[PDB]
């Protein structure tokens, strides 16, 4: 499976997670000291995506947020982290 | 990444380097205000005059390749 | 090749499944086939392919014609089985294709609308956003010449059907192209001459302006009331109606500005108020509504009370229609500055709580939402009590849909306004019934519960009489055979357990405890959550020597709870445990709580974010009371002894106890355990490192000193992991202690660090470029510029490649801040690189 | 001894930016909005009294680089839009009950720092409050959409990209367009074309041409639609008033020249700027305007610019019904060179100069009915000449108020040289005419200035007489004699072409005072350079020397000598035919004067020349030591001239000064940091024996100790680097460590190890070069450094900076934050919500007045 982030610019649209990725952060994985509050592109949250789960794609439960690393080194400020497959259409899954 | 402006790769040659560093460094004068005052103080010189300068210098911050 | 086909993608597509060689196809049948191609790589293909086709089909798009390409869109647009987000790349794709081809469309325009607008009508939200895109892309490609010409003649249609779905079209293009684009046409249009259904079209269209585009109005509201205002008192009937209508739909987008835009309108509605009857009349009333609270305080006060006889006339209406728009008028009357309480209270309130709170309004829910929601925001104004003393004594009813409604209503409006409005023979009403209300409850009604809590903790100390009271039913409430009531008892102890003990009751709370105690056994886990949430709540506000039952008592029996497989019973079991081992640590031996520690290291790796952070709060909680080293050592152990996942909950206590307690009293038996040759354990130890200062950030400002040795050793060939999560550690190390004076150290780590740039595998090399980038954070880019320079020009390709790539991650990472670290570069023959402004001196 | 320092500004920065105004309480009232760079703040001019009191002040630890103000449809209240240095848009409202700027909106899209192609260097709001659109001075731009809530409260949308590759872009403005959509014009200009040609002809064939935005609110998008290019070269743009009260369009302002243009069928009007009559500069140089206003009435509109030399001209345009006749411009005043101007209603006139003091003027008359000359464009004109009028002082506007401002400061002394118990900040600042050195006393400061020449550069204390020795140096300047003799000559060419005889004379005897009509500065590398014997008490000159057309003043030191008695000696180092940019510089002389009169007048006694510049002189033991370029020399007094007795050479790139402290000598380089010379006297050699392993632009230096150093950069930055223990200075190959590092975000020119209050804790007195001054005081026990560290920590999460930055970040510009603590933020913690404080507070085991008391402890010791 090739994934890859969506990096388009962020919009309003708050991020969000499902019940099984809370806690995570979008970027690195990590679970310590939620910081800053995900964005993401308009894209992304139109139509049955508004509210979708950033990392797999289920129904959110929680506001998604980077973690304080990312935020120290700035890794919230690039592009939209909704994760994207390439090998797949708007209709799969 | 060939997004951000600046960056480079194993064929980046010296024209190109120094003048991508030359022009952050004109866009930090630009920004930074007491850079801008230091420089409008050296040569007389108001800070409408120096900022046109640096826009003008913009183009060929070093001369052609 | 050709992408995968639905079984209802055939129909479309039938003609690509052939493999036919195209030189032989016919002309213009051949772009048609093209076209069919381009689609079917558009609508079922990957995002590359996607925007391939979108690049294609829209740099082609005038060669293609609108023709072909209009008449292969709209069959699939229409397809029955189309999924939602299929629809929206044909919308992308038709806003894409519209751009190019600007006027092309014009002979097209006619069958676009008969495909899209029945999008504008469509339950789906995001159906009628498409359709209103692209009637907005088709009316900006052709001109609004085209367009009038076009939907003209469906004006004056004898349905009402296209009437509306063409005054909503209309609407669309007028937000597309701008208001006073349409202005003149809308002038024109409500005073036509010829029938009475184009003027309503008109004004139809003006209203679905104003609620398509909002507050966006305000600098053509004047216009449009101008334009709409001769309607009021028109010939027919359904005209002034909708012109009543369209002229609240302004008010309520123009909110709250612009009533000098309504200066024509007041007047003519103040007569219709006294003219008219039945649904004019309640148009008339709803316009009014929404144009009271634009006014000044005197004018609000002096339009409201000369409107106010006809709106109490219309409270015993029997069309509900009806009563539902006089209840909002209420709603807003009452809610805007210039309609004192006192009038209210006079001439306001009793008709209004004697037509309108009848059992039968509580059936509805509409009506009941509206009722509840527009009596609180009467109390908002007239007072709690004038209010609440109205329909307290509704608390003792028998059908039980009124008694929640009031029961909701008092809620509300004493969790807006306090209990400081409420007298004593109020408040006994309020307990009275209260307690009727919720002893009566053919099912465990949440809205009882809220109310209950609420006013309980409104009333606070002045409760303290009815404690008795309460406790004697709450005990009679426990001993009941449904689970779902006694669930329901535990959470109002739960809510009511701060204001008992504010109440110095202490002794009642203590036989709740003690009576929660012995349903610890309860076989339904909602109703275990909720009675270990109120032993939670009893246990936090009452002293742990006054506690019944004896926390060295509950604290062995809360233990083998955590075994239990329900989330709610583990988070407020945990939760439980946590509140005992802050301030009741002293009544609890070590043996108890390391067996705690250890049956609560699982649920370490539970899968619900709030069990895992209950867990690492208690723990930390159980850590502060015992002390580092008793439970440090089986910490240790347990990692040796373990791998896998179920070791990351070890890793994550060692760190809980690193921070709790101050990490000198860890780190050195951390250390520790790299000493034995066994590889496998020194990789978990630097986990633990890693995940230990990642944890503790700031506080690891003093130990990173004494990690460097072992960090300079794991950074050595001892393996690739060993290397990879040193370089972890020296990465949160950076992130952790940025800003607080570790240059010296973090700098000496990145000569270690260094050498292993040179890496081909992936994994550790990604650890080492995520150190690289924190040590540039910690150290600052200058250095990593000065390490950087030595190797960006170089003989040697890869060399100039690696280093190339750490510049990239340099400079996008602090770019303004490399400006005062470049070197000296001497200009040479051919140009000019020295930065003479840089040079001068003053 | 750890160095933990905590940071407190005295004087917060007095300069202006950036100045906006508007009705931001609200009310009828209308105040003004400032940037004094890291600081926003709210002025009311008291339209009474013909006052300006200041309302609210707020560090927001940032580099405010645009500031611009706006209303939506129907509003009463103007909000206030802010780009930073941050990647992020801040949306800010002010309430005058709570007196606060109440953050609306922050969105983010990009890095922090100034950077080249991250937005937030440009801001231009549509006028009618319905989009903005922030820019970068490189590719890409964004559009957001404000619109308004049923609760009247502001909303901001998703940006919309307005990207394009290799252009630059010298100023965005908004254009008027009514109600239909918004539309933004640039000046742009693409390099593309002039990096793939190594001829430079592409470049001189590239030009710069006017864009069009338009932000289509039906289809949600912006399309670069028009885009002319332009016969010169324009500066920045002009919104004219459009929609039904005026006609749409653009005026670009360029060199010579100003045109309004517009699209459509609407032809181009172009109109030279009137240069000054007699005007006293180079014929070759160019004339532009450095700033605008716009003030639109019921009736009329029209707007105020300002040129170079001051001159502030009315604009007027012809409607002639739709298309724009004629651009009509008269003489309106002369001010000093602002940065921004504000024509407010009720009739006053904000001058938010450029440098030094800023100034408030009521307006009296508009300029209708005088006898001036008022200039067109279609007037005919030959192209070989321009229009001339003539500078009269202030008849239009009349000075109801004037705001102090010490930017910029180029040098300070702490000391007490009047005979007080508290010493006094003496402050050489101020530029060209304007320039002054001001005495302060603390008892905030009080102020007294005494005027100079030129911009000073450095100035010594004579210790005996305790008078102040003062440089002054400007650049492309004419020296008094200069400018007797380019008038003479004048006067000689305007004698034939016969009233030209009286008129010549008349010009001769008009003297126009250059501190409020500026001075008349020509030419490349010309200099005007004078030395100044100052009384500290009074505000009389003791003595005054001119200089060279060419000689530029640089350095200056008065010493004892051993070669001599005690009678003093000045020794000033100057540089002839500089020529700044680029470097190219002829030789330097050394001025060695005799002290007379117990400090009261100078004697010429020689002149000793040398290669380059001489940019450093400082006593040392008994002979001096002076810095020529990159060589560290040591000299002696001889009979006739300066004798050299020992230099050293492998100093890196150039001194910009040396202090010295027992038999070492800290040499500082112009992009290196300190270099740590040791000299042995019998050896008679200077050996370098250590350096620093970081590049510094190093601007002043204080030796705190024997071993450390606290330096300033360039780049707004403070350090200290001491050296290591048991470092011998024989051997060399010797590295400092850099022990503390902070970033002020201003210039730093002069620090300072003193005590204010006397017997109190010795402190580190800082000046800043926008006119701020601040304070670095060691911290005594552990506890209170950790308890403000944890004060920091929790401010920096609790109370964020205001326009988007992070302050750790911030702080850390160029190097990481060590060892220091910002007080700035700190006091903040009296500005938070009563909630916040209760909460921080118990999380410090403390009460709220407990902390704030505990802060202000710290402003008393200082
Ligand atoms: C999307 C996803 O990758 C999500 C993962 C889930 C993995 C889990 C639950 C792994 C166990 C893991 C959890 C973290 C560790 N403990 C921990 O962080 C504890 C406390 C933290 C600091 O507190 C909080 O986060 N509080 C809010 C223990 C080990 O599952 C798959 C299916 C892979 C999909
Ligand atoms: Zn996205
Ligand atoms: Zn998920
Ligand atoms: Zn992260």
């Amino acid at each position: 499976p090739d994934l890859i982030f969506c990096r388009k610019q962020a919009g309003v649209a708050i991020g969000r997670l499902c019940e099984k990725c809370d806690g995570k952060c979008v970027i690195c994985d990590s679970y310590v000291r939620p910081c800053t509050l995900v964005r993401i592109c308009d894209e992304c949250n139109y139509g049955s995506y508004q509210g979708r789960c950033v990392i797999c794609g289920g129904p959110g439960v929680s506001d998604a947020y980077y973690c304080k690393e990312c935020t120290i080194q700035e890794k919230d400020r690039d592009g939209c982290p909704k994760i994207v497959n390439l090998g797949s259409s708007k209709t799969d899954l | 990444q060939s997004k951000y402006i600046g960056t480079g790769h194993a064929d980046t040659t010296k024209w190109e380097w120094l003048v991508n560093q030359h022009r952050d460094s004109y866009c930090s004068y630009m920004g930074h205000f007491d850079l801008l005052n230091y420089f409008a103080i050296a040569e007389n010189e108001s800070k409408a005059r120096v900022r046109f300068n640096l826009m003008e210098k913009m183009l060929q911050p070093c001369g052609p390749p | 090749n050709l992408p995968f086909l639905k079984p209802d993608d055939i129909q479309y597509f039938d003609k690509l499944l052939v493999d036919v060689d195209e030189s032989t196809l016919s002309p213009e049948e051949q772009k048609e086939r093209k076209i069919m191609k381009l689609l079917l790589k558009i609508k079922n293909g990957t995002p590359p392919m996607r925007k391939a086709a979108l690049r294609q089909i829209t740099d082609k798009a005038r060669e293609f014609g609108a023709g072909p390409l209009f008449n292969q869109i709209l069959p699939l647009l229409m397809s029955p089985t189309l999924e939602d987000q299929e629809r929206h790349l044909l919308v992308k794709v038709i806003d894409r294709i519209l751009y190019k081809l600007d006027d092309l469309v014009r002979p097209y325009v006619h069958k676009i609308l008969v495909v899209i607008e029945p999008l504008l009508i469509d339950e789906d939200y995001y159906a009628r956003v498409e359709g209103r895109e692209i009637i907005s892309n088709l009316a900006k490609a052709a001109g609004l010449a085209t367009m009038i010409s076009t939907m003209r003649p469906d004006i004056d249609n004898m349905d009402e059907y296209v009437r509306n779905t063409t005054a909503r079209a209309f609407a669309v293009v007028a937000s597309a192209l701008g208001i006073p684009s349409l202005l003149p046409f809308l002038k024109a249009v409500c005073k036509s001459k010829k029938s009475w259904q184009a003027r309503h079209t008109g004004i139809k269209i003006v209203q679905q302006i104003a609620i398509l585009m909002g507050c966006a109005i305000l600098p053509h509201l004047r216009s449009l009331v101008e334009i709409i205002e001769h309607g009021l008192v028109d010939e027919q009937q359904k005209v002034r109606t909708i012109s009543a209508l369209a002229i609240a739909a302004l008010a309520e987008a123009a909110t709250p500005y612009g009533i000098e835009s309504f200066d024509s309108v007041l007047k003519p509605l103040w007569k219709g108020i006294r003219q008219h009857r039945g649904k004019g009349l309640a148009a008339f009333l709803k316009a009014i509504g929404y144009l009271i609270p634009l006014m000044d305080a005197e004018y609000a006060n002096y339009y409201t009370r000369e409107v106010m006889l006809i709106l109490i006339r219309e409270f015993q209406s029997p069309d509900e229609e009806m009563k539902k728009i006089v209840l909002k008028v209420v709603k807003q009357c009452c809610g805007t500055d210039g309609v004192e309480a006192n009038y209210i209270k006079t001439e306001i309130l009793p008709p209004f709580f004697k037509h309108f709170w009848q059992h039968r309004m509580a059936l509805d829910r509409r009506n009941y939402r509206q009722l509840v929601d527009t009596t609180v925001e009467l109390a908002n104004k007239v007072g709690a009590a004038e209010i609440i003393s109205r329909i307290v004594d509704d608390l003792k009813d028998e059908a039980e849909q009124y008694r929640k409604m009031v029961m909701e209503t008092i809620e509300k409006i004493m969790g807006n306004l306090g209990a400081a409005d409420i007298d004593h023979k109020l408040e006994e009403q309020l307990i009275d019934g209260i307690l009727y209300a919720f002893q009566e409850q053919t099912t465990e009604d949440s809205v009882m519960l809220n109310g209950f809590g609420t006013v309980v903790n409104a009333l606070g100390k002045r409760v303290k009489p009815y404690l008795p009271q309460i406790c004697g039913t709450v005990l009679w409430r426990l001993n009941n055979k449904s689970a779902k009531v006694r669930q329901q008892a535990a959470d109002l102890i739960s809510r009511t357990a701060v204001v008992m003990k504010t109440c110095q009751e202490e002794k009642l709370m203590g036989h709740l405890g003690v009576v929660l105690y012995e349903y610890l056994g309860e076989e339904y886990p909602e109703v275990l959550g909720s009675i270990l949430g109120a032993l939670k709540a009893i246990v936090n506000v009452i002293g742990m020597h006054k506690m019944t039952p004896p926390i060295k008592d509950l604290l062995p029996r809360l233990t083998p709870i955590l075994k239990n497989r329900h989330e709610k019973v583990q988070e407020n079991c945990i939760d439980l445990v946590g509140r005992i081992a802050d301030r009741g640590a002293e009544y609890v031996s070590a043996r108890e709580w390391m067996r705690i520690c250890f049956e609560l290291l699982e649920l370490l790796k539970a899968h619900k974010k709030a069990i895992r952070r209950a867990t690492v709060n208690t723990f930390g909680y159980i850590a502060k009371a015992i002390g580092p080293h008793d439970v440090l050592a089986t910490l240790l152990n347990n990692l040796k002894v373990q791998e896998r996942q179920n070791r990351v909950c070890t890793t994550v206590a060692i760190a809980i106890v690193a921070e709790t307690c101050s990490p000198f009293t860890v780190l050195p038996a951390l250390m520790n355990e790299y000493r034995v040759p066994e590889l496998n354990v020194q990789n978990g130890v630097l986990k633990s490192l890693s995940f230990l200062f990642e944890y503790i950030g700031e506080m690891g400002k003093d130990y990173i000193y004494a990690v460097t040795p072992l960090l300079e050793d794991a950074l050595m060939d001892r393996d690739l992991v060993h290397r990879q999560t040193a370089s972890a550690v020296v990465q949160h190390m950076s992130l952790g202690v940025y800003g607080f004076g570790c240059e010296d150290s973090l700098n000496h780590l990145l000569n270690y660090v260094w050498p292993n740039v040179f890496e081909t595998s992936p994994h550790v090399i990604q650890a080492v470029m995520g150190a690289l980038e924190g040590l540039r954070v910690a150290i600052g880019p200058c250095r990593m510029l000065q390490y950087c320079l030595q190797g960006l020009f170089h003989p040697a390709r890869k060399v100039r490649d690696v280093y190339w790539k750490i510049y990239n991650s340099i400079y996008i990472g602090s770019q303004d801040a490399l400006i005062a670290h470049y070197p000296r570069i001497y200009n040479d023959d051919k140009n000019t690189y020295i930065r003479y402004e840089l040079d001068y001196i003053l | 001894r750890h160095m933990f320092l905590y940071n407190l500004t005295l004087q917060r920065a007095t300069g202006i930016s950036f100045a906006i105004h508007g009705n931001f309480s609200g009310t009828k009232q209308q105040e003004i909005v400032v940037s004094r760079g890291k600081i926003l703040e709210l002025l009311r001019p008291d339209p009474n009294t013909g006052k300006v009191h200041t309302l609210l002040t707020v560090e927001v630890f940032g580099v405010i680089r645009s500031l611009m103000a706006f209303r939506l449809t129907g509003g009463t209240k103007d909000y206030i839009v802010v780009g930073s240095d941050s990647g992020r848009i801040v949306i800010l409202e002010y309430q005058p009950s709570k007196n606060m700027f109440e953050k609306i909106h922050q969105e983010t899209f990009g890095k922090s720092g100034c950077r080249r192609i991250v937005p937030g260097q440009f801001l231009a709001v549509d006028p009618k409050g319905r989009a903005v659109m922030i820019s970068a001075i490189e590719k890409q731009k964004l559009v957001y959409i404000l619109n308004r809530d049923a609760a009247a409260r502001l909303t901001i949308s998703s940006p919309l990209e307005a990207h394009k590759a290799n252009t630059l872009v010298y100023h965005v403005v908004g254009v008027d367009v009514g109600f239909e959509n918004p539309m933004f014009a640039c000046l742009e200009m693409d390099y593309e074309e002039a990096d793939n040609d190594p001829t430079g002809e592409a470049a001189a064939n590239t030009q710069q041409t006017l864009t069009f935005y338009e932000l289509d609110l039906g289809l949600n998008h912006v399309v670069r639609k028009y885009s002319e290019p332009l016969e010169e070269h324009g500066n920045f743009l002009i919104t004219v008033p459009g929609g039904s009260d005026g006609p749409s369009g653009v005026l670009i302002c360029s060199e010579n020249y100003i045109t309004y243009k517009n699209f459509g069928d609407q032809p181009d009007i172009r109109c030279p700027i009137p240069r000054r009559r007699n005007d006293l500069d180079d014929p070759e140089r160019g004339m532009i305007f450095v700033c605008s206003a716009t003030h639109k009435t019921k009736s009329m509109f029209f707007f105020l610019a300002q040129t170079e030399q001051g001159d502030i001209f009315k604009i007027t345009l012809e409607t002639d019904e739709d298309m724009v006749t004629e651009i009509r411009l008269k003489y309106f005043d002369t001010v000093p060179v602002a940065a921004a101007m504000c024509v407010l209603k009720t009739g006053f006139l904000f001058v938010a100069s450029e440098f030094g003091n800023h100034y408030l003027y009521q307006i009296a008359h508009l300029g209708d009915d005088d006898e001036e000359p008022e200039f067109s464009s279609a007037m005919p004109l030959e192209e070989g000449d321009t229009f001339f009028f003539q500078p009269r002082p202030l008849k239009n506007l009349v000075l109801v108020d004037e705001l102090d401002s010490l930017s910029p400061i180029l040098f300070c002394q702490i000391a007490d040289l009047a005979n007080e118990d508290t010493p006094q900040l003496y402050v050489a600042c101020g530029r060209g005419p304007r320039s002054s050195l001001r005495v302060l006393r603390h008892g905030v400061f009080n102020q007294v200035a005494f005027p100079l020449q030129y911009t000073p550069r450095k100035f010594v204390i004579h210790p005996e007489s305790n008078n102040l020795i003062i440089i002054e140096t400007d650049h492309n300047a004419y020296t008094e004699a200069t400018k007797a003799q380019r008038k003479q000559q004048m006067a000689e060419e305007m004698v034939e072409a016969e009233l030209a005889a009286e008129m010549a004379a008349a010009f001769l005897n008009e003297n126009l005072p250059e501190s409020i009509f500026g001075a008349p500065k020509a030419g490349n590398g010309q200099w005007a350079s004078v030395i100044r014997v100052m009384n500290p008490i009074q505000g009389n000159t003791l003595d005054l020397v001119q200089l060279e057309q060419n000689e530029a003043a640089f350095s200056v030191a008065v010493c004892r000598f051993s070669n001599t008695g005690e009678d003093w000696y000045v020794l000033v180092g100057v540089a002839k035919d500089l020529i700044l940019n680029p470097r190219s510089v002829a030789g330097g002389f050394v001025y060695t004067y005799k002290l007379v009169n117990n400090g009261e007048k100078l004697e010429f006694l020689h002149k000793t020349p040398v290669e380059e510049v001489p940019a450093a002189i400082a006593p040392f033991q008994g002979r001096v030591l002076i810095g020529v370029g990159k060589l560290l020399r040591v000299y002696d007094l001889g009979k006739k001239k300066l004798l050299r007795k020992c230099e050293n050479k492998h100093i890196a790139n150039y001194i910009s000064g040396i202090q010295t402290i027992g038999h070492r000598v800290i040499v500082s380089d112009v992009q290196e940091s300190f270099i740590w010379v040791r000299y042995k006297r019998n050896e008679n050699q200077l050996i370098i024996f250590a350096d620093d392993t970081y590049p510094r632009w190093v601007t002043t230096a204080s030796l705190l100790d024997y071993d450390t150093v606290a330096g300033a950069d360039k780049f707004g930055n403070i350090c200290v680097v001491r050296l290591p223990p048991n470092t011998n200075d024989e051997v060399d190959s010797q590295k400092a460590e850099v022990i503390m590092n902070y970033h002020v975000g201003e210039t730093v020119l002069s620090l300072q190890k003193t005590t204010l209050i006397p017997g109190g804790s010795e402190s580190l007195v800082y000046t800043t070069l926008s006119g701020g001054i601040g304070i670095l005081v060691p911290f005594t026990s552990h506890e209170d450094h950790d308890f403000f560290q944890h004060v920091e920590m929790h401010l920096r999460s609790e109370h964020p900076p205001l326009c988007g930055r992070d302050h750790l970040s911030f702080r850390s510009y160029y190097f990481p934050v060590k060892n220091v603590i910002d007080g700035d933020l700190c006091e903040q913690f009296n500005s938070m919500e009563p909630n916040k404080q209760k909460n921080v507070s118990e999380e410090l085991d403390r009460t709220p007045p407990e902390v704030s008391k505990k802060l202000e402890d710290i402003r008393t010791r200082y």
